[PDB]
RNA sequence: GGGGGACCCUGAGUACCGUCGGUUGGAUAUCCGGCGGGAAGCUGGGAGGCAUCGGCUCCCAACCCUAAAUACGUCCCGAG
RNA sequence: GCGAGGCGCAGGCAGCCGUCGAACCGGGGAUUCCCGAAUGGGACCUCCCGCGGCUUAUGCCGCACUCCGGGGUUUAUCCCCGGAGGGGGAACGCGGGGAAUUGAAACAUCUUAGUACCCGCAGGAAAAGAAAGCAAAAGCGAUGCCGUGAGUAGGGGCGACCGAAAACGGCAGAGGGCAAACUGAACCCCGGGCCGACGAGGUUCGGGGGAUGUGGGGUUGUAGGGCCCCCGUAUGAGACC
């Protein structure tokens, strides 16, 4: 099928059409919104594995961060040498999770479904995060995803809920050196990240 | 403008010959409508003629359609216009790519469709 | 009718004003306008209503003075509300 | 009065006693302020109240009247 | 076992059927009947457990 | 204090009316239990909390 | 509902490697993040406390949901 | 429902309500000023000033921002229909940012501490949850909680101190759906109609989606599933609305 294509294109975008392509859309890009609405996702195939439908409800947002770490802000009062550090230092959530946050906050009646990577330079990194529209009937009639319907189901990418999500919390690793991040971080007193 | 998996400029009068040979072959034979069904078909080596349109946006949907028809010797042709390629397909919904199994009333178009992409650029 | 007039005034400045100036002194509902009052009295009381003023008391309620025209007399309308 | 005999009478009725119970209603208070001769110090009250019975019923009348139009 | 469905209510407020052997959540009545007769079916003799420790553990359990 | 928007003028005035004596028909009735309240205020003395 | 196949499918800037910061009992062998690289993809792939080779054992990630056993007491019965 | 009194804390004067069943109690209704997420626009004062339809007029109904699904055109995000988010909640929950006094008899790695506190996000619970896991004479078989393992493995100016899991015994027990192989509009939502019972269900019309794939199927490890081939089965037996 096409989306076998797709995926092999996406490989390695320097080693196909793919690569000027995407350095065109970068250009492109540069100019626009930090978040805007598109009308249909770039890699199709990984929208549709990862939960995108052609219905109703769905949405696509093409959102920009920059790379890199953080600089804390500099302390006041007195410190001692190990907590004034400044410049190197990370963020604890991935950039895709800030950036389906920044999704999030943009669009405030719907809800964050996942995200992907579609490409970055040497200062951006884009991703395209599908979000779900709850109060649609569209939606609640498919049993696949009439589950964000329900009320606990509100505001999961804030709370981590999502795929990058759980990468962050470090629920996609099993049995030996997980013992700290089950059934939550802050349950495990918070030292598990 | 154009985008970079066009491989060559079809003619208005070319264009408008696949598209009729598009509605002939949906009246009295056997198509395929869709970039999923055209591929498969092309991957069994089933489809005689592969009608494209100018305007998929994004082109990774028929990115590989022109390689696949070369590699399997498959006669392939662009048209501008979607929505008027999914209308003559007879879908009430815009088809980015179209392919001809059976060619019914259509050889004789079919075959000089064919022969005019052979002498532009095969 | 409506809900303008709270109660008349029977102190004895006003009945003074009555006495004098043709005048009927009212306490009304705050909200109401000095058109308000002056439909209110004319509808209820049939006279015509030459002017209206109001004030604000110390209290926080709406007192007005409502002055007749000539052609109505406001002693006849205080003994129909039995001021006296 | 009793929520059966305000029933009883018809809207316009009611509206017609409502204005006569405001206006005594006013009467009232003005008397209370300037007399002491309080004969009966619930007049006021009473008044009151029965306002209060012939706009529910009124209120009451409207929406079924409403319901069973639609 | 019985799969009776449980009413649940979303943020709307409207109505859903809730399976009670898998939690599944459906709002209509034949995609209800349709999951609990193929996925829990084999309860009953229709079809076999999926994988292979759900159907160890199931047999032993036997 | 000239000028006094309406809405300031009317909770003085409800603070005004506020300070008043305790009743004496309510003392007998309570027995000489309740003379007096939290809410009394002289002017020159207690201000208001506004 | 069962048997056979030689055909097709099974998640990518992902797993993983190097370095830096945080975190951890995790100690050359915890987890998260940044930067620079980066596959196989069923004739396949992963784990078994330094690295690599062979054997053996156990598994199929990079998508999603899940009641009961639990935590609390604004509040309500009951008790000391 | 109770059955002769009642009009709060609150023992007074006067009067009134109740046997056409009051007071009181449980359920359902009506009224419910102004500010307040406060929202048509403003706040040195919880008060003011606005724009359109209906209405004779009284007087009602609409107009915030950021979006979702539609329509119109003027293409202006300008107008119209439908629908969301906003604020609060004592403690509990989830995700991030993150000190010092203090201890080490001073102090910098460390400890205090992933603590105080800050930002964001839910519910009556939340989170976790069904193995690329745990263990090797055997083997077990989702998650969560307790006892214990244990001040042990192990970390540490190896200083002060910090510090688990597996196994075992218990509580409670439950497991399912996608992406793809294949099929190709057989599909979903809104409004109306008809048959059915007013429901379930069936059928039909218009509109909006949908070939950039609606629906059918399929969810797994010395393997599972599609497709192809062969045998039989379904007559019967479930389950659910
Ligand atoms: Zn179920």
């Amino acid at each position: 099928g096409m989306y076998k294509y797709i995926r092999e294109a996406w490989k390695s975008p320097k080693k196909s059409y793919v690569g000027e392509l995407l350095k065109q859309r970068m250009i492109k890009w540069r100019r626009e919104p930090v978040v805007v609405r598109i009308e249909r996702p770039t890699r199709l195939d990984r929208a549709r594995a990862l939960g995108y439908q052609a219905k109703q409800g769905y949405v696509i947002v093409r959102v920009r961060v920059r790379k890199g770490g953080r600089k804390r802000p500099r302390w006041k009062g007195g410190r001692k040498p190990s907590k004034m550090g400044q410049v190197k230092y990370s963020p604890k959530k991935s950039l895709q999770w800030i950036a389906e946050e920044k999704a999030a906050r943009k669009f405030p009646n719907l809800e964050v479904l996942n995200s992907y990577w579609v490409g970055e330079d040497g200062m951006y990194k884009w991703f395209e995060v599908i979000m779900v529209d709850p109060h649609h009937p569209v939606i609640k009639s498919d049993p696949k995803i009439a589950w964000i319907a329900l009320k606990h189901h509100k505001g999961r990418v804030f709370r981590g809920l999502t795929s990058a999500g759980k990468k962050g919390r470090g629920l996609r690793n099993k049995g030996k050196g997980a013992e700290k991040v089950r059934p939550s971080i802050r349950a495990n007193e918070g030292k598990g990240k | 403008a154009k985008p970079s998996y066009v491989k060559f400029e079809v003619p208005k009068e070319l264009a408008e010959k696949a598209l009729q040979a598009v509605e002939i072959a949906r009246d009295t034979g056997k198509i395929r409508k869709g970039t999923n069904e055209t591929t498969k078909a092309v991957e069994r080596g089933q489809a005689k003629l592969v009608i494209i349109a100018e305007d998929v946006d994004p082109e990774e949907i028929v990115a590989h359609l022109p390689p696949l028809c070369e590699e399997k010797e498959i006669p392939y042709i662009y048209v501008p216009s979607k929505k008027e390629l999914g209308a003559a397909a007879g879908i009430e919904v815009a088809a980015a790519s179209v392919a001809i199994i059976e060619p019914g009333k259509a050889r004789d178009l079919v075959e000089e469709i064919a022969m005019k992409v052979k002498e532009l650029m095969k | 009718p409506y809900k303008v007039i709270i109660r008349p005034v029977v102190t004895e400045k006003a009945i003074s004003l009555i006495e004098k100036e043709n005048k009927l002194t009212f306490i009304v509902d705050r909200r109401a306008t000095k058109q308000d009052i002056k439909r209110a009295v004319e509808e209820i009381f049939n006279v015509k209503v030459e002017k209206v003023n109001t004030l604000i008391t110390p209290r926080g309620e709406k007192k007005a003075y409502v002055k007749l025209k000539p052609e109505y007399s406001a002693s006849e309308v205080a003994a129909r509300l039995g001021l006296f | 009065m009793k929520p059966s005999e305000i029933r009883e009478m018809s809207i316009e009725e009611i509206d017609a006693k409502i204005r006569e119970l405001r206006l005594q209603l006013a009467k009232e208070r003005g008397l209370l302020t300037m007399g002491t001769s309080l004969e009966n110090p619930m007049v006021i009250r009473n008044l009151r109240r029965d306002i209060a019975r012939l706009l529910t019923i009124k209120k009451e009348k409207l929406r079924e009247r409403e319901k069973g139009k639609v | 076992v019985k799969l009776k469905a449980i009413i649940v209510k979303d943020r709307d407020g409207e109505e859903f059927l809730r399976c009670p052997r898998c939690g599944m959540v459906f709002k209509r009545r034949k995609d209800y009947t349709k999951h609990v007769n193929k996925a829990h079916g084999w309860l009953f003799g229709r079809g076999k457990p999926k994988g292979k420790r759900l159907q160890k553990k199931y047999l032993k359990a036997s | 204090a000239r000028n006094k928007p309406l809405a300031k003028k009317l909770r003085l005035a409800k603070a005004l009316k506020q300070n008043r004596r305790v009743p004496v028909w309510v003392i007998v009735k309570t027995n000489r239990r309740v003379l007096t309240h939290p809410k009394r205020r002289y002017w020159r003395r207690t201000k208001l909390k506004e």
